[PDB]
């Protein structure tokens, strides 16, 4: 689990765990 | 006085994630509007421009981006494609995993 795991799915997949976490805000910035 | 090339169906911007940038552009290029399959490089946009550009994108959207990125993809539709990786590397990436596992 690194960064480099979101840039290896494709941007179906990026966007919609994006949205989730966006949503979730498991660590979300807000500055 | 002629500049650009000829319209025949402008497309507006797209919502809050593409018109942000399409506003910008403008500003940069001095142009009328941007279309989301109008080239910077049609639209009046040079290596320079992006360079300015790619700062923007840093503070705009909190990321950091790179130059090549804004080349490879010359349009607003395209673009998007970049802020959903970068945005993504803002979070955390050991929770993301188990949100990501999750997903539909």
């Amino acid at each position: 689990m690194n960064n480099n795991e979101l840039t290896s799915l494709p941007l179906a997949e990026r966007k919609r765990l994006l949205e989730l976490a966006k949503a979730a805000k498991l660590s979300r910035q807000h500055y | 006085d002629h500049s650009s090339v000829i319209t025949q169906e402008y497309a507006a911007p797209q919502g809050e994630i593409e018109e942000q940038l399409a506003d910008i552009w403008q500003t940069i290029l001095k142009i009328d509007r941007i279309g989301r399959y109008d080239n910077f490089f049609e639209l009046g946009g040079h290596s320079l421009l992006v360079l300015q550009l790619q700062s923007r994108i840093n503070e705009i959207f909190d990321v950091d981006i790179s130059i090549q990125q804004l080349f490879a993809h010359p349009s607003i539709c395209q673009l998007e494609e970049c802020i959903i990786n970068a945005q993504l590397l803002q979070f955390d990436a050991d929770s993301l995993q188990d949100i990501y596992k999750s997903m539909e």
